[PDB]
């Protein structure tokens, strides 16, 4: 006779995630070799820690050009007390579109870890000046001048043979994994402004062009870890 | 340090204040195998084409926009001979043999003055099409000089840039919106690249191996390796400052894998 | 720090390289590739068969054709347009007029991750009929061959080939669903995401692969030919991938602004 | 005895028109303000792979002076389908022609000059379609000129307008109309 | 692996489950800068 | 919608565990389909036409 | 509230085009049954009534 069974309740259905296999209905096949082609992926986050290029809005002076958008700074010669750059730490925001921690978190539902951005600077060797870029987390209002932006967490910056200067934004959390977008902004989801301020002026000897530029970059750290997809946004499609 | 005399057949170049190397995917890149799928002895290296071939490339002024390039496909660069660039032994061998194989070292040209500001992107894309608007025929040599860049439309960041076919006209004809093929400006620096201005460097190098969709693509109608030069920052200069600097390339192919004798292909 | 991004390469910076503070533990592993696909997912939809069918044509057609459109579905996550490998993808939006609308197809979500340029997977084929109360039949053949289409006469009833065959058919229950999984079987090496190249050596649209593909899946009823209803009826296809694996990475879909 | 006139704008805005989108846009901003004449209707529309409308059919003509300054927003790309323009102005022609007016309706096109097989066929396909409800058809277009396919949209060879003669020319056509407004 | 609970076994043999290839006879990084 | 039985053994602050979704209708003849997105997710809602 | 401090959301639907749909509402449930418990630092119960 059959052995005794009991079918449960779950009968006939399929989970998406339902982690078995299917019988072949055509089987024993071979395929062609594949070792001749170099670069494999076994994790994205090899993807993940590659320079990509941020991008912002322009100043007040939309170029009726295609797309005013601008992957730079332009620094003023003026003296005023505001920073350069200042945004937010919210993995969704119009300043976080198209990098690439940006790109793979928009599937994804939560990280934990730091969050690398680096900048380098672009102009004229005979010209040299003093930057510090600096870091709060959530207060009330946000830190707007320079004491503010001062007694929080920051580094000066030199001009001088080489270029650039990375930066790592500390990863201080109540929670352990963190979201990546906000549905409500919350103190779990945003970790307060970043900015870039000016200490001294830029100096630069004569006839040599003004106001130079630096780059931005984002990457993610050594912790930078994702769990736990979700279903994609297809807006890009339309 | 800093100078890097590089040495191949009879050529030579040195550039005094390069930056070094760039390899991908395997450390030594230049090593590799004859093909699995053909049965035919293979025709390999041999030391009279072991070269840089060098090119002018379009010069690049102020009224240049962000992200607007050049881009070069390979090895259909040797066919139509841009900028005074041509394969010469190379390209009459290519022609007599049905399937072609090879890597890439290159080395990018330009030298700005310590007075100027600008950053360029040398990069070489995989597996692009960035030579055609979707009318069906390849842009060649006359059509270059009237643009000397290509201004970065959003119908390249779209995919809208890409040729279509000819969809029949039993149907409706269509609107399409995407294609797979694409540029994204933002997101650019994920491959083999070095930002070249005039903050540090003059002239500098990428270096790539092979990768295909099969073990050996045709000889004539692929084109792995584009490589594309792009502006994300322009340039300033006071009057009295050198106009216009030129940008020329330099391409060198490692260890060539030729296989099928014919005739000298005439296009049909 | 105090290194330059120009070298076109720079490693991570932990919170210890200019700072005081430790390094933190790792959380998860849910980023391998071969872990991250593995997710069943439909492409489209598909109207049922119920005949000797006929398939559409090359790349132009003039009007008075009679081919039967919206019955095939071409399964690659590339885009495809009529059932045929088309090189961009459409989305009809003002459909008012003459003419038959094409069928159009997409994997909308697997873009959006896809970094790569070339990927390298088996599948699995999950069927579903949206109709109440079906019973129905699902075919397949490989790529790089094509579907054979009659009928021969049995007692007075004309019944199609398709019922028949080499290449394996699978009958459901009463409105049960069909799945099994399927290898590879493609003449080239990889599938590639973005292409170069031509179909034929010259005067071809340059940017299609045409047999760096998978298979078409058709459903069509157990009936005879003379016994069939005058409404139509629809169902779906799904697909899981498996044992991937992915190399040469390259850039993401461009989001919006707008 | 009609006033019978409501004349109908298309626009190109794909590709080609980079380097021409100013003068383009200088004849639209001259042949609006050639008349000042309240006795007719006005709509702009244009074709790219596919748009919108931009105005409905209005009557006083502070609206048009918004169109045409807001004519500027829009950017030259996408491809050639301009047998959906045709369409966009026929689908508000016929089914705003239900209050029993006689609005011999008339349409003036801005192409920039060559499409071929199929689009030019269902351009072929909606043309008929158009003037069957009794339209007026015209074309012209700046390139290297033929007449060969564009007479085609057209009633005949009459109405398929150069660039050099075109800047009076077609002001002609109108004002030899425009006098018996009753 | 993947996402599996086979770790007791799988019914059909391994060259029925999925296709193998042919006889021609802890994580790396992306590319040196040399 | 809340719990009821639940609190009225609980002597608690603190909770944890894991959970199960079963479902069943009401109305008889019925097939349906059940989705979910994770906490601190959201749902996506558009529609794409076929056909 | 803790608005994150969660489970999910279980969602339900027919698999049907959007254009065949009925005039008739209907209903379902949902049930719940926890697992692997823990639990920390004890508290009160719910008031009864007297009344």
């Amino acid at each position: 006779g059959p052995i005794p069974t009991a079918p449960r309740e779950n009968s006939l259905m399929f989970l998406s995630t339902l982690p078995d296999d299917t019988v072949p209905a055509y089987g024993n096949v071979r395929t062609p070799p594949v070792n001749y082609l170099p670069g494999e992926i076994t994790d994205l986050l090899q993807l993940a820690r590659i320079p990509t290029l941020m991008a912002f809005e322009r100043v007040p002076e939309p170029v009726p050009a295609s797309d005013t958008y601008v992957p730079y700074v332009a620094v003023p010669t003026q003296f005023d007390d505001r920073p350069l750059i200042s945004f937010p730490i919210t993995l969704s925001d119009p300043v976080y579109q198209n990098t690439l921690v940006g790109a793979i978190s928009s599937n994804f539902a939560n990280y934990r870890g730091c969050i690398q951005i680096t900048l380098t600077f672009c102009g004229p060797m005979m010209a040299r000046g003093k930057f510090l870029l600096s870091y709060s987390p959530p207060n009330g209002t946000q830190p707007q001048t320079l004491s503010e932006a001062m007694q929080c967490t920051y580094s000066i910056w030199d001009i001088g043979l080489n270029s650039s200067w990375t930066f790592v934004v500390p990863y201080i959390s109540p929670s352990d994994y963190r979201e990546t977008r906000a549905i409500t902004n919350s103190v779990y989801s945003a970790d307060g402004w970043f900015s870039l301020h000016k200490l001294t002026k830029i100096t630069l000897p004569p006839d040599c062009p003004q106001s130079p530029c630096i780059l931005f970059f984002a990457s993610a750290g050594e912790d930078y870890t994702l769990r736990l997809p979700v279903d994609c946004n297809p807006s890009y499609v339309f | 340090d800093r100078v890097t005399t590089q040495t191949a057949g009879n050529t030579a170049i040195n550039t005094q204040s390069s930056l070094g190397v760039l390899c991908a995917y395997v450390e030594d890149p230049t090593k590799s195998d004859p093909p699995s799928s053909s049965t035919d002895q293979p025709t390999t290296t041999f030391t009279a084409i072991d070269r840089w071939y060098t090119g002018r490339l379009n010069s690049w002024t102020k009224a240049v926009k962000t992200f607007s390039f050049q881009a070069v496909p390979l090895p259909g660069a040797f066919l139509s001979r841009q900028g005074g660039l041509n394969g010469g032994a190379f390209t009459a061998t290519l022609h007599r043999h049905f399937l072609m194989k090879c890597g890439w070292q290159v080395q990018v040209q330009c030298n700005l003055t310590q007075f100027h500001q600008g950053a360029l992107l040398v990069a070489m894309v995989p597996e692009t099409t960035l030579d055609v608007k979707p009318d069906g025929k390849a842009k060649s040599l006359q059509e270059l000089n009237e643009e000397q860049w290509v201004e970065m439309s959003d119908d390249y960041r779209t995919g809208k840039n890409m040729p279509f076919q000819s969809l029949g006209t039993y149907y409706r004809p269509p609107n399409w919106t995407w294609g797979p093929n694409f540029i994204n400006p933002y997101q650019v620096t994920v491959f083999p690249h070095q930002i070249l201005n005039a903050r540090t460097s003059t002239s500098v190098d990428i270096n790539v191996p092979y990768i295909g969709e099969t073990p050996t693509q045709s000889s004539e109608t692929q084109n792995s390796w584009t490589l594309l030069v792009m502006v994300l920052v322009p340039l300033d200069y006071k009057e009295g400052a050198t106009t216009d600097p030129e940008i020329t390339f330099s391409v060198r192919p490692t260890s060539p894998y030729f296989n099928g004798l014919r005739n000298r292909y005439t296009a049909g | 720090s105090t290194d330059n991004a120009e070298t076109g390469v720079i490693e991570a910076g932990n919170t210890d390289t200019d700072f005081s503070g430790e390094l933190a533990a790792p959380g998860s592993n849910h980023t391998n590739v071969k872990f991250l696909f593995d997710r069943s997912r439909l492409l489209n939809v598909i109207k049922v068969l119920e005949k000797d069918a006929v398939f559409p044509r090359p790349f132009p057609t003039q009007e008075g054709a009679q081919q039967d459109d919206g019955y095939f579905c071409l399964l690659t996550p590339r885009p495809t347009v009529a059932s045929r490998p088309a090189t961009r993808f459409g989305l009809y939006a003002n459909p008012s007029g003459s003419g038959v609308l094409a069928n159009t197809s997409l994997d909308f979500n697997f873009y959006s991750l896809a970094c790569f340029t070339y990927f390298r997977s088996d599948l699995e084929v999950t069927v579903v009929s949206l109709e109440p109360d079906l019973e129905f039949a699902v075919g397949w053949f490989p790529s790089g061959s094509e579907y054979q289409a009659s009928s021969f006469v049995y007692d007075q009833l004309h019944v199609p080939f398709h019922f028949t065959g080499r290449t394996p058919r699978a009958f459901a229950s009463k409105g049960g669903k069909v799945s099994f999984v399927l290898p590879w079987n493609s003449v080239s090496s990889v599938l590639p995401v973005r292409w170069g190249g031509a179909s034929k050596l010259s005067s071809a649209t340059r940017g299609l692969p045409a047999h760096a593909d998978w298979g078409t899946i058709y459903a069509f009823v157990p009936r005879p030919n003379e016994k069939k209803s005058t409404a139509v009826k629809h169902v779906a296809v799904y697909i899981r991938y498996k044992n991937a694996r992915a190399w040469c990475p390259s850039m993401l879909p461009f989001r919006s602004y707008k | 005895c009609y006033g019978g006139f409501d004349l109908y704008f298309i626009l190109d805005k794909s590709g080609s028109v980079l380097h021409h989108w100013n003068e383009i846009y200088y004849f639209v901003e001259q042949l609006a303000h050639k008349f000042i004449s309240p006795q007719l209707r006005m709509s702009f529309i244009v074709f790219s792979t596919r748009g919108t409308t931009l105005m409905k059919l209005t009557e006083d003509r502070e609206q048009i002076r918004q169109g045409l300054e807001e004519l500027q927003k829009v950017l030259p790309g996408g491809d050639t389908y301009m047998h959906e323009g045709f369409e966009r102005a026929s689908e508000q022609i016929y089914y705003e022609n239900r209050q029993g007016y006689r609005t011999a309706s008339v349409i003036i096109a801005l192409t920039d000059g060559e499409l071929h097989e199929d689009l030019f066929f269902y351009s072929e396909r909606e043309a008929n379609r158009s003037r069957d409800l009794g339209a007026i058809v015209y074309a012209v277009g700046v390139k290297d000129f033929n007449e060969t396919q564009l007479a085609r949209i057209a009633d005949s060879k009459d109405h398929v307008f150069p660039v050099n003669d075109g800047f009076q020319a077609l002001q002609g056509i109108i004002h030899s109309i425009l006098k018996k407004s009753c | 692996r993947g996402n599996n609970g086979n770790m007791t076994f799988n019914y059909y043999a391994n060259t029925y489950q999925n296709s193998v290839d042919f006889s021609t006879s802890i994580l790396n990084p992306l590319g040196y800068l040399k």
